[PDB]
């Protein structure tokens, strides 16, 4: 048994920076890897980033490449995700998750509470 | 499971069941490779210094002195592998004189080495000059002309 | 920018009844299927192509022959219809969805 | 059948894998006066003189690098010697005091790093005081842009963590060669033959009593003084589609990399307990120059056009195109390096701005609170060495990433350089040697009689 | 070198080449006195407690587990010594029927010995018949009158 | 004693006397339950982790491959038991030619051995080829028809 | 004990290992009698005495 | 106190005595000692009255 804590959704204008925390409790945070997806209604779910904490290796998606910015803090045991010049086509609902095992990494068997993010205007 | 699943039966039921104590005696279930363990999953914290580790190897060190100090006793007779024996010399006077019926009719090996364990160097010791005996013999064997 | 396809995209059916959904067509990959939206953050339903996950009711069960990839539906509900999606690696379907009734 | 053919013939050629434990073994001529801890222990065992091999016919075996369980005992067993080594002839420091710094002005200029800094610590009377120069280096205090680092005064950057251990003076650190002997009823399996992609059968197979010295530096997405590949180029990756996992590369030809640190140093001693001896920097002399490194144009080029092109064996059409690193911490992103004590950090962009269908230099600084291998805890803190170090090495290999996101035919495909998980440079080298056990009852029905 | 100079060769050819495992089962290159290696030169580092003391006292017991259970289990059975042995029983009706040409014109014993690994028992439990029989019938020819 | 009570005697009084190091080359008198000490009574603090408890295990365990290692060497040649043994096998030509008399009358194996020091491998040999024509000859023996 | 007829052998006392060994043991028996129950001192203070 | 500049004294542990009880040695199994009885010894050459 495990679980991931969010701090909840937040929403905000156009055209600007943000950011979202997660955390994870038992199955040490010092070993295996994590992740965020996006989930948009009326589009397709498309994955952002894996970040391992062990060394901070870091593989950003291409389509937003610059603009996400993610790190980790170990002995907090956090995760930090960052964004600058939001708009309105990330209005989407995020997540923290992780894998059944610390070698494959398509397969997430725990998800977050999920934190939606609306932007109008 | 040795003895411990025949143990206090007669005398000539014991003699048919010797075979099963040779997986009994070495492997143990616990210590080491047995007949329902293996390694350890986190020997990373076996191998690194623990007092269990100092427990096994203990124990293991012991079991095996244990079997070979017993087999080479009895292998110096030239009865090794041989699970029944025999030597070339009878039986002292003293002691002596007990009748053989209510042994193998009746008894079990329990109480009956009890007043034979004082005196079993003396057995020891005849089996030996026993086969000091077959290996001059031997040798004079050899002595083809 | 888009490999992964499934079919059929859009059903519709009464509760309780039975459907066949697959995915689509050559890509290589883990293949997997996340379970219907209940509002929540999902849950899996299988791995490797045909092993059930655990904590999953017995009413999932897929099937793997090369390019043919398919899933069996057995025994839908009010409580379990909604937006589910394909996994092959790293991409996801086209929006592939249940309405019960 | 006379007899119906029961019988047993002792021995049998017959193996299976089997998780087991290695032993040490390393040339011990030299290291007699190393009594203190060190990787190649004097201890250990003397090498054997006369290493042996012979070719077996016919056999056939599958080879799997990423299944095997001895890299795992080496990552346990390297670090338990490393922290056995930095247990004893450690003086806990209580350091972390209310302090103050300025811009050094060695000469009339400023230097560029360091700052001469005063410092307060307790004399070997308990009850007195006494100010002397002492550490700074810039990447290791806590800064503000006041009269003064941190909200004020400063401290170092180990104190909010864990105790940061002094290393031992008189322990060297220099990577010598180290085998591998397995036990009696084990034995060790090589593969000869080439062209291997790190799984399925290999045919050209020979048997190795012990396994060849490899020298365990540590490093990231850089591997140095590897041994060179059999012929051309290879890519020993566990499977090029899953991007999550890491891919690594082989040269064949080797590529000279050099660097210094140029500037002259002289450590002062200072006291800081009873018999608790502290080091740290005392003075410089000389011209200012910042740690670098030299490498020529050409043959890095041609090396990454070669791996470029045999890279492209695995796909039909598409072409590639390197970046520069990927974020995050200095351990990773740049280029960890060490010789002789000191450290390196290099920064490696500008080692990846080519592109794919006469003398670079690096940008590098020192550091020497050093969070090394877990980040968890184990701090150590190296002295600094008189004079000037330089030190080369052979550039074999490289560890690359294949980044992600959606692809399209005709479109560009991006890899990245990183580092990050420290096994992956041992599992360079140690690819080869399966651990396997004998098990000398092999049966089989044939006739017989005893008597 | 044991089997590993002559592990993948012919059935026959394993047999001339049996011997020269007791080396290479027994000693070790470099875990104690080798063929190759004698003690180290600081053992006084040695015999403190050291990281990799515990690994040496490991792997030798762990070959002297492994050397003397299986003795055992062939000596239990009379075959103590003797590199081809034989035994006074028969073989099980199942498994059974497999032709003798292929397996000793060109099999060699790495394709042979997995199939036999889950029926191996068997094979323990009838020649431990056979040493029943054997010395049953041995304590009988003792019986002289 | 052994050869501590009868090294330097003749070779004929040597023979006589070869059954007793049985006992002196695997007991000890203070490392295990020798023939004079038993286990200690403060074992409390022996289990515990203390420089003679290493001291303990390294002596039992290089005693176990000591013995080990000579009685395998010995087993091989077909001579395991037989405290005098036989081989099918003669004497190369060098070194040999020596005469026979004063080895067997007066000399003392103290100064015999030094100069077949260097020559001990090829007995190996000599005595190895004879256990392979030995068993096969055996296996031929053994096919009956 | 035992006497043993006509043995000869030339003792050395001055190479043998053993005096060494023992003069390692005997070192780390005195550190594990003083590593334990030991009180790691903080003395060396400002003190001053006189004539008693 | 005299010891403050090379290394922190330890303190001996009161419960702990000191005496010099006596010890003897024996070798383990496969390995014996010899001792020359005879007198006017050298500390090297032959011993001709030698006991094990
Ligand atoms: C990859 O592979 C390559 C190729 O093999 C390999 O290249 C070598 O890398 C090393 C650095 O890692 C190069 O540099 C060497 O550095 C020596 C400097 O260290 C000296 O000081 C050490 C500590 O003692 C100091 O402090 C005490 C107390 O303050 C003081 O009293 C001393 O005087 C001294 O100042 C000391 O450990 C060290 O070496 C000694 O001890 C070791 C361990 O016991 C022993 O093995 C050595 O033989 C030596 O006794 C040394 O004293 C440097 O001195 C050394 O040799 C040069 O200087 C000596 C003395 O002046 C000359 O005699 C010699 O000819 C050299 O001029 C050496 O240069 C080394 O040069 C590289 N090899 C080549 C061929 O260039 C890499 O290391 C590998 N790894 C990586 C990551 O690249
Ligand atoms: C490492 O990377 C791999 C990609 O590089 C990645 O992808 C694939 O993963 C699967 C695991 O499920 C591997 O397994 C299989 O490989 C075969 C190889 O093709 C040949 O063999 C098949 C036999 O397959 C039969 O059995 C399977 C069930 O096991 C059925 O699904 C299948 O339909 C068959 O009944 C043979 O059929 C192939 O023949 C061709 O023609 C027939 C008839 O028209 C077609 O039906 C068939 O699809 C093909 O066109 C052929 O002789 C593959 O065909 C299977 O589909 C399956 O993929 C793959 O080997 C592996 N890819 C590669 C290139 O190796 C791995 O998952 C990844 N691993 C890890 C651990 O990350
Ligand atoms: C105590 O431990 C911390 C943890 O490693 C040391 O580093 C500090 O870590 C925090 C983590 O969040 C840094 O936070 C900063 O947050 C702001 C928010 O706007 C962000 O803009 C910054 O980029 C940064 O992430 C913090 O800067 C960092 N450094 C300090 C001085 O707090 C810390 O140095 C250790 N020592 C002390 C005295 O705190
Ligand atoms: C600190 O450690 C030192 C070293 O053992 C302690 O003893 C001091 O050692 C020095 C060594 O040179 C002595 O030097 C003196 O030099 C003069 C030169 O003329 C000579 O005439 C003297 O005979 C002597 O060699 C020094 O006297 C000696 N004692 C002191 C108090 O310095 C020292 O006690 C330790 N403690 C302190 C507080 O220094």
């Amino acid at each position: 048994q495990v679980q991931l804590v969010q701090s909840g959704g937040q929403m905000k204008k156009p055209g600007e920076s943000m950011r979202i925390s997660c955390r994870a409790s038992g199955y040490e945070f010092i070993d295996c890897t994590l992740n965020w997806i996006r989930l948009a209604p009326g589009k397709r779910p498309e994955w952002m980033g894996w970040l391992k904490p062990r060394g901070g290796a870091v593989n950003y998606a291409r389509p937003l490449q610059g603009r996400v910015t993610m790190t980790r803090d170990v002995y907090s045991d956090t995760a930090f995700l960052e964004l600058r010049s939001l708009t309105v086509d990330d209005t989407a609902v995020y997540f923290c998750t992780r894998g059944k095992n610390c070698d494959y990494n398509w397969d997430f068997e725990h998800w977050g509470r999920g934190t939606p993010v609306i932007v109008s205007s | 499971l040795g003895f411990l699943g025949a143990a206090g039966s007669t005398m000539g039921a014991a003699s048919m069941t010797l075979t099963v104590q040779a997986r009994n005696l070495l492997s143990g279930i616990v210590q080491q490779q047995s007949n329902l363990l293996r390694a350890p999953e986190a020997q990373q914290h076996l191998l690194k210094l623990t007092v269990w580790g100092i427990k096994q190897l203990q124990a293991r060190v012991l079991a095996v002195e244990r079997y070979l100090r017993d087999q080479q006793l009895l292998g110096i007779w030239g009865c090794s592998g041989k699970l029944i024996c025999c030597t070339n010399v009878p039986w002292n006077s003293s002691w002596s004189n007990r009748n053989l019926s209510e042994i193998w009719d009746n008894m079990t090996w329990l109480q009956w080495d009890k007043e034979i364990s004082n005196y079993t160097q003396i057995i020891y010791g005849l089996l030996e000059e026993s086969q000091n005996q077959q290996e001059k013999n031997e040798q004079d064997l050899l002595a083809l002309d | 920018e888009i490999v992964l396809t499934q079919s059929p995209g859009t059903l519709s059916l009464s509760p309780g009844e039975t459907a066949i959904i697959s995915c689509r067509t050559s890509q290589y990959g883990s293949l997997a299927w996340y379970q219907q939206r209940p509002g929540q953050a999902p849950r899996l339903v299988i791995y490797s192509g045909s092993t059930r996950a655990a904590g999953i009711p017995d009413r999932f069960s897929g099937s793997r022959w090369g390019p043919d990839y398919n899933l069996t539906i057995s025994n839908l509900e009010s409580g379990d219809f909604g937006v589910y999606y394909c996994q092959q690696y790293e991409f996801f379907g086209q929006g592939t969805k249940v309405q019960v009734d | 059948a006379e007899n119906l053919w029961v019988t047993v013939y002792y021995g049998v050629p017959v193996w299976k894998e089997a998780k087991t434990t290695l032993f040490c073994a390393s040339d011990a001529k030299a290291y007699k006066k190393e009594v203190h801890n060190v990787w190649a222990t004097h201890a250990c065992v003397p090498t054997d003189p006369s290493p042996q091999e012979l070719f077996l016919k016919n056999v056939t075996e599958n080879f799997n690098m990423w299944k095997n369980d001895m890299v795992d005992q080496m990552h346990e067993d390297i670090i338990s010697l490393w922290d056995q080594s930095l247990k004893p002839c450690v003086k806990l420091t209580p350091l972390c005091v209310t302090l103050i710094c300025s811009n050094a002005t060695v000469k009339n200029s400023t230097v560029e790093e360091m700052k001469n800094c005063s410092f307060n610590t307790t004399t070997e009377i308990r009850d007195k005081e006494k100010k002397e120069y002492a550490l700074f280096y810039r990447p290791d205090i806590v800064p503000l842009n006041n009269e003064t680092s941190n909200t004020s005064e400063y401290r170092l950057i180990n104190c909010n963590t864990s105790a940061c251990t002094q290393a031992c003076p008189k322990v060297t650190f220099e990577p010598i060669p180290i085998h591998y002997c397995a036990p009696a009823g084990y034995a060790i399996l090589k593969c000869n033959d080439e062209t291997f992609n790190g799984t399925g059968p290999c045919s050209n197979v020979s048997t190795v009593q012990c396994t060849h010295g490899i020298r365990p530096v540590v490093s990231t997405q850089l591997l140095l003084n590897g041994s060179l590949a059999e012929k051309g180029i290879v890519i020993r990756s566990e499977n090029l589609t899953n991007n999550a996992k890491i891919i690594i590369v082989h040269l064949h030809t080797p590529v000279e990399i050099v660097c210094t640190r140029p500037n002259n140093n002289t450590r002062k001693s200072v006291r800081i307990g009873p018999g608790q001896t502290f080091y740290a920097t005392g003075d410089i002399i000389g011209d200012i120059r910042q740690a670098h490194c030299n490498i020529s144009e050409s043959k890095w080029n041609e090396t990454l056009q070669k791996v470029g092109k045999e890279l492209q064996k695995h796909f039909p059409n598409k072409t590639i195109k390197y970046a520069q690193s990927a974020g995050g911490d200095m351990e990773i992103t740049t280029h960890s390096f060490n010789c002789g004590g000191e450290f390196f950090y290099c920064n490696t962009a500008k080692l990846f701005n080519g592109t794919y269908n006469p003398t670079i230099t690096l940008q590098c600084r020192i550091k020497q609170i050093i969070n090394m291998w877990q980040g968890v805890g184990r701090c150590m803190y190296a002295p600094p060495i008189a004079g000037n170090i330089t030190c080369k090495s052979n550039i074999t290999g490289l560890l690359l990433t294949r980044d992600g996101g959606t692809n399209s035919s005709g479109k560009e495909e991006i890899f990245r350089p990183a580092g990050g998980d420290m096994r992956d440079n041992w599992r360079s080298e140690l690819y080869k040697y399966k651990v396997v056990k004998i098990e000398p009852l092999g049966v089989a029905p044939t006739r017989c009689k005893r008597r």
